[PDB]
């Protein structure tokens, strides 16, 4: 029966699905190490006051 | 070795964060920061933590910037190349009480108070050791112990004689949340805080591990079905031998 | 080790009445605990064959004996992978555990050892 | 059920497309589900639970 | 007032009473030995660290969970 | 010593008929409950001594050694420690 | 002819991972080879990633590792994965060697894969030792100090060699920089040797748990062993997950989270757990040089198993006495491990000496005796 | 407290300015480069230095 084959491909496909979801998670999390680290993200975005600054 | 030489091993306390699914109690973390700031920071540095690290853990961005802006840090030189100070920013590290080791030891009868950023990972026992140590100064040293001058008896510290005196007494801190600041409460809070300092990813790490455990368990179950499925022709094989 | 060595030493033991009295019962128990018969092997099926000498002895087996050996190895491999043991007729009975290969390997080795001796002969 | 097989499984291109689309959906929903679960078992503990005081 | 003070006292009088007695006996002996003259010029000076550890280790085992429950 | 498919280096085979069924025709988990219980019990019982004997012996050794060591570094064990050094 | 067979490059992959003929009856202990391949891949991925964030200067090394833990996205994971996988690599390598000893994989015709394997084992020890130094915590420093001072026992030139390896008169920045470079390199050498021992094995093919020929009944490596290998990959990753995410410091020593201090000596300099048996062997010999030789001999003595095993039968499946002897050998190897982490005190000093003698006497006395006797029992017992 | 010592052979030859800003302030905005590599860091090498100083 088609039912019979379909079941085993549902198992194979579930396994492929979790492997794909797991690989995406693994790659995305692992490669994010290469994005700017927390110290860099804070070395940027510099904040400055304006109250100190006189006209001219 | 004698148990004295090893130090008494600390009890296993049920910390909120013990447990595969448990985060830190962030209200305790905040209380613990207040203990660090009002008691420990007199002698101990927390050099690996920046003001930005408290944000969204213990403090809002505004509270943390306020803490940073109260301090002065070394700026780049002015136009005549003279040194300058600036107010602190979120990316600054929490500054130490002493400029160098020599200053630290001179203030502490020769002993050097370690940096506390990693102390929870750098001692067997972790939070339990910190909690046990801070709460474990007996009123009287066991009869027959000879303490060196400037040493205090504490059984959890290896050798028994520690250069750090008892520091937590009921009501040395006034918590902002109305929690009674008992010796034990303050030690629990500060020990939680220091554990967070040593492992700030702890909450995120355990959530991702929950996801990993679930997916990897499912994939393990499925991999066993698939293995059995593909191997069934070999396992089920039958032979008939007719000698020629 | 050489099969020759094993066979010679065994013969020394079987000769000595004292020795045989104590060793033969032990060896029978050992073989029962060994449990190769429970996979339908004969003892000789277990001898290491990846040696030039043993390859030659296997080529000298009579066709019948050789075909039966291949069946026992395939059967045992199947029981191994299934984690089942032999049952019924598949279990090797003590009377069926014949040394079918020992004569062949002893002849192969006899020649190989003679060859080594004779390679070292000194005319007097 | 034959229909299901014929559409999603018979062609490998369709099967792999189905697997990847499923992976996308699983990934998104599982993230959301774990987030909610984690917040319930760690209730009153996390920063989001105490932030309102400030 | 510190919850630990009362829990430790309760555990000493109760489940760790045998260990409390040992430590007490030890301190009595050592103090008495220190009282006697030419103690400073003795080979072996006895402490009570061992007995102290046995007591503390016991108290901690009976108190740990109770203490963290009231914080 | 090993060839390849077609000439693997088997003695010539003859007279063995091999039969199997498709993975799709089989129950992959047929008799799994029986095997998980009875087969694993059989296989574990057969190998138990080879694990239990060495583990129990070396655990006993360790236990005696660690208990002696502990005792030597007590007050009671002062004298025996002095001799042992 | 199929492309996978026709094309020379594809054919090499084919011959190793797809059409490779395997015995049909390999059990789960044959899966450690692929787990060691997985460990080696994880160590390369995590290792190369850490190298992108690590600074090899001694003034900055420890701080760079804290930067990884605290600032780098997922840095905690990459660091703990790398550190824990080094432990798992040794669990899998001891398992793989144990499997090879129990099933007689070292016998003809597989002496060459075995012998290259013994070298892989040495490279792994060196690799993991150098990696441990890179943190430049207290265990890093005091580990490099004591281990490199063993070389001082080499007569005449020993001191000179130590100073040459350190690049100075003590462990310091030069040592750290050179261990970084070598720790990066050594895993690639280890991968090449791993590949060589497989090429060597290809001539005979895998042994099997019965110790008989498998030439009669072969199975393609794929799909059967491919799918079998996935079960242990996921089992491994479950174990990995429990350590990496839930207990990342269980296998380690807290002393390495204290920055290196040449003045302060730690309470106890004990190596990483997987080195402990060799450390116990070294302590057992009172002589400094004796100890070092014994420690190296404890690894190199594996090279004589092909000689000292006199059995006419390959492996222990059918040898009850050999199985008992092997059980005692393995448990003794674990006891040596435990004795490597106790203090040098009675009664562990004498016990360590007894266990060390037992370790060597297995190769030199017992295995030759037991294997000879079992030969005679198989022959007499089956008459 | 900080301290000074007399120089030893392992010491580096000290610069006239503590930082770039001091250097530029003393030189009408221009920063005199470090001369340790200048002969390799300019096309011409010695010839460039000779030509410049005499030119
Ligand atoms: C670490 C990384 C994680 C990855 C996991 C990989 C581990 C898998 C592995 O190699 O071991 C599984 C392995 C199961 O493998 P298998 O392929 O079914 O049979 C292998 C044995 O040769 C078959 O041995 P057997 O057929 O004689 O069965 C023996 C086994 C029974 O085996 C069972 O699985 C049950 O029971 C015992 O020996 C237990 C001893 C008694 C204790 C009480 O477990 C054992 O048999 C362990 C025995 C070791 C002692
Ligand atoms: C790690 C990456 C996982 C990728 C998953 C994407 C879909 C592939 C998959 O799971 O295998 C299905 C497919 C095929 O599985 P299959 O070979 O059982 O399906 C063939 C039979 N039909 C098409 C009728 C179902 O795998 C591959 O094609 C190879 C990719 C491996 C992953
Ligand atoms: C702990 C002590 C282990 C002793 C093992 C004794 C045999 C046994 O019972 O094992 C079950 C099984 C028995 O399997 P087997 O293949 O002998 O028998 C299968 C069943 N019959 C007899 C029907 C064929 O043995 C193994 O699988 C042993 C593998 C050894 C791995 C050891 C790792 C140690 C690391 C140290 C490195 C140096
Ligand atoms: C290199 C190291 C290999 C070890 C992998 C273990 C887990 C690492 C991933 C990080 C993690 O915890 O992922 C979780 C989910 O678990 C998972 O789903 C991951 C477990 C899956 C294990 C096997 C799958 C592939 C592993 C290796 C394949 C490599 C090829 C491609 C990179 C969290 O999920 P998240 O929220 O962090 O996810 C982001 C998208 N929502
Ligand atoms: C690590 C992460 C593992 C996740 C990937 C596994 C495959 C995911 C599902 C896909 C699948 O099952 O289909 C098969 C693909 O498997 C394959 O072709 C590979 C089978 C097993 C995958 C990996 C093999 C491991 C063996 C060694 C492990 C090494 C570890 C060292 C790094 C093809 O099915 P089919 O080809 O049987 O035929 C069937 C008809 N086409
Ligand atoms: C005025 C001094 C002082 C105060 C206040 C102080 N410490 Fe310390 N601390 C020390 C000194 C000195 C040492 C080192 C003692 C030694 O090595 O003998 C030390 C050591 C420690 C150690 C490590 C002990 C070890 O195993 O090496 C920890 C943890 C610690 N302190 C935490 C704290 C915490 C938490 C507080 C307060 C909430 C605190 N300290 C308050 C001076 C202080
Ligand atoms: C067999 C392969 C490898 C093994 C067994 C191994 C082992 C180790 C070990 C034991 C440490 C100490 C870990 C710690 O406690 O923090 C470490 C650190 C390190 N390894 Fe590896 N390593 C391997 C491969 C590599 C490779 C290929 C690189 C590539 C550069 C690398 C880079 C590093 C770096 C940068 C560190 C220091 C950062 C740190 O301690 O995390 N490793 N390694
Ligand atoms: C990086 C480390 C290693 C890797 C990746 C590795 C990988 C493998 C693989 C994949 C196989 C074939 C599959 C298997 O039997 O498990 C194998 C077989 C083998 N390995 Fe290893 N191995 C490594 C280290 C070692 C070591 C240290 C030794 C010996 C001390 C060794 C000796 C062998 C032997 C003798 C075989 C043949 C065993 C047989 O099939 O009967 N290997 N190895
Ligand atoms: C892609 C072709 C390049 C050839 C080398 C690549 C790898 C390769 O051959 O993979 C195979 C999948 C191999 N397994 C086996 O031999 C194997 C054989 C029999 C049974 C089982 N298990 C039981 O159930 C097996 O696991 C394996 O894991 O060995 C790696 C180590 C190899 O890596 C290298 O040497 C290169 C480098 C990365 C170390
Ligand atoms: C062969 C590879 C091919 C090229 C593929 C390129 C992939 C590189 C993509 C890096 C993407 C990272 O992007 C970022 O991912 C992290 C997780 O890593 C997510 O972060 C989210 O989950 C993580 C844990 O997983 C938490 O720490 C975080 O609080 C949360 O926001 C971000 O929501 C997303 O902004």
């Amino acid at each position: 029966t088609d039912a019979n084959r379909l079941f085993s491909y549902f198992m194979i496909g579930s396994f492929g699905m979790l492997s794909a979801a797991g690989a995406k998670a693994t790659v995305q999390d692992f490669l994010s190490n290469m994005s700017a680290s927390a110290d860099v993200l804070a070395m940027a975005k510099v904040e400055v006051k304006l109250g100190a600054i006189p006209l001219g | 070795m004698t148990a004295a030489e090893h130090g008494l091993h600390p009890a296993e306390y049920p910390w909120p964060q013990n447990g595969m699914l448990s985060t830190f109690d962030h209200a305790s973390l905040r209380r613990g920061y207040q203990v660090y700031k009002e008691v420990c920071a007199a002698c101990h540095s927390l050099d690996r933590i920046a003001w930005r690290n408290l944000v969204g853990v213990t403090h809002t961005t505004d509270e943390a910037k306020a803490f940073a802006e109260e301090l002065e840090y070394d700026d780049e030189p002015d136009d005549e190349g003279n040194p300058r100070k600036r107010p602190g920013k979120l990316a600054d590290y929490i500054p130490g009480p002493y400029p160098n080791e020599q200053a630290a030891r001179a203030a502490n009868q020769g002993a050097l108070p370690p940096d506390l950023s990693l102390i929870a990972k750098a001692r067997h026992g972790g939070a339990d050791y910190i909690f046990a140590l801070l709460t474990g100064y007996p009123d009287e040293p066991p009869a027959g112990v000879v303490l060196a001058p400037g040493m205090n008896y504490n059984p959890y510290f290896p050798g028994g004689g520690i250069g750090m005196a008892r520091t937590l007494f009921d009501g040395v801190v006034e918590y902002e949340d109305g929690t009674p600041a008992t010796t034990s409460q303050m030690a629990k809070d500060v020990a939680a805080f220091l554990t967070w300092a040593a492992e700030p990813e702890h909450d995120e790490r355990k959530k991702l591990g929950l996801k990993a455990i679930i997916v990897i368990s499912a994939m393990l179950g499925l991999s066993v079905y698939i293995k059995k499925f593909k191997w069934s022709p070999i396992k089920n094989r039958k032979f008939i031998y007719n000698p020629p | 080790a050489s099969i020759t060595s094993v066979v010679k030493t065994s013969e020394l033991i079987l000769k000595s009445p004292l020795l045989s009295k104590i060793v033969v019962p032990l060896a029978k128990t050992y073989v029962k605990f060994s449990g190769y018969r429970q996979l339908g092997f004969k003892m000789n099926d277990l001898i290491i064959e990846e040696t030039p000498n043993m390859q030659l002895a296997l080529r000298r087996l009579p066709p019948t004996e050789s075909y039966d050996r291949v069946y026992r190895l395939i059967r045992a491999t199947q029981f191994s992978l299934s984690h089942k043991l032999a049952t019924g007729n598949d279990i090797t009975k003590p009377e069926e555990d014949d040394h079918y290969l020992i004569p062949y390997i002893l002849d192969v080795e006899a020649e190989a050892f003679e060859k080594d001796a004779l390679d070292n002969l000194e005319v007097v | 059920a034959t229909t299901f097989y014929n559409v999603f499984v018979k062609r490998n291109s369709a099967f792999v497309a189905t697997i990847l689309a499923s992976a996308f959906v699983f990934d998104m929903t599982f993230e959301t589900a774990i987030d909610n679960f984690w917040d319930r078992i760690n209730a009153g503990k996390q920063w989001k639970d105490i932030r309102h005081k400030y | 007032p510190d919850p630990a003070i009362a829990l430790h006292e309760a555990a000493a009088e109760g489940p760790c009473h045998d260990f409390k007695h040992h430590f007490d006996e030890c301190v009595e002996r050592v103090t008495k030995a220190q009282e006697a003259e030419d103690y400073d010029h003795a080979e072996y000076k006895e402490d009570c660290v061992e007995e102290f550890f046995h007591l503390q280790h016991c108290i901690n085992d009976n108190t740990a969970d109770k203490l963290f429950r009231v914080l | 010593y090993m060839g390849w498919w077609g000439h693997m280096g088997s003695p010539p085979q003859k007279g063995i008929a091999g039969y199997t069924i498709s993975p799709f025709a089989a129950r992959p988990f047929a008799g799994v409950v029986h095997a998980a219980i009875f087969n694993t019990f059989r296989r574990t019982k057969n190998q138990a001594l080879f694990v239990i004997l060495p583990v129990s012996f070396f655990y006993y050794v360790w236990t005696q050694a660690s208990e002696k060591n502990e005792w030597l570094y007590t007050k009671a064990g002062r004298h025996e420690l002095a001799k042992a050094l | 002819m199929a492309l996978r067979k026709k094309n020379s490059l594809l054919n090499m992959a084919n011959s190793y991972v797809l059409d490779s003929p395997q015995p049909s009856n390999l059990n789960y202990f044959w899966n450690f080879g692929s787990l060691l391949a997985l460990c080696l891949v994880i160590q390369l991925a995590t290792g190369i990633t850490l190298a992108m964030h690590y600074t090899s200067h001694a003034s900055l090394a420890f701080d760079s590792v804290e930067h990884i833990m605290r600032d780098v996205n997922f840095g905690w994971f990459i660091r703990y994965a790398h550190a824990n996988t080094a432990s798992f690599f040794f669990i899998c390598i001891y398992a793989h060697m144990g499997r090879n000893i129990y099933y007689g994989s070292y016998k003809t015709p597989r002496v060459l894969p075995w012998s290259i394997g013994v070298i892989i084992f040495l490279l792994l020890i060196i690799t993991a030792f150098m990696g441990y130094v890179l943190v430049f915590g207290q265990m890093s420093l005091w580990g490099a100090t004591v281990i490199c001072n063993l070389v001082s026992a080499i007569p005449w030139l020993g001191e000179d060699i130590v100073h040459f390896l350190w690049g100075g008169f003590s462990v310091g920045n030069p040592t750290l920089q050179r261990f970084f470079a070598l720790h990066y390199l050594m895993p690639f050498v280890l991968a090449v040797f791993a590949l060589l021992h497989l090429i060597a094995l290809h001539t005979a093919g895998s042994s099997n748990p019965l110790g008989i020929t498998s030439n009669v009944d072969k199975l393609s490596m794929h799909p059967y062993y491919s799918f079998k290998d996935l079960i242990t990959v996921f089992a491994f990753l479950l174990m990995f997950t429990l350590f990496v995410f839930f207990s990342p410091d269980k296998l380690g020593h807290p002393d390495n989270y204290i920055p290196a201090n040449p003045m302060v000596t730690p309470a106890s300099i004990v190596p990483e757990w997987y080195l402990l048996p060799f450390y116990a062997i070294l302590r057992a010999i009172p002589d400094k040089l004796g100890g070092v030789i014994a420690m190296v001999a404890a690894i190199l003595i594996l090279l004589i198993l092909p000689i000292v095993d006199r059995s006419i039968i390959r492996g222990n499946a059918f040898k009850p006495i050999s199985k008992l002897l092997f059980g005692f050998f393995i448990c003794n190897f674990l006891l040596l491990g435990v004795l490597g982490q106790v203090h040098i005190e009675p009664p562990f000093i004498v016990l360590g000496q007894i266990c060390t003698i037992f370790y060597f006497s297995y190769f030199l006395i017992l295995l030759p005796m037991v294997s000879t006797i079992e030969n005679i029992f198989f022959y007499i017992g089956s008459l």
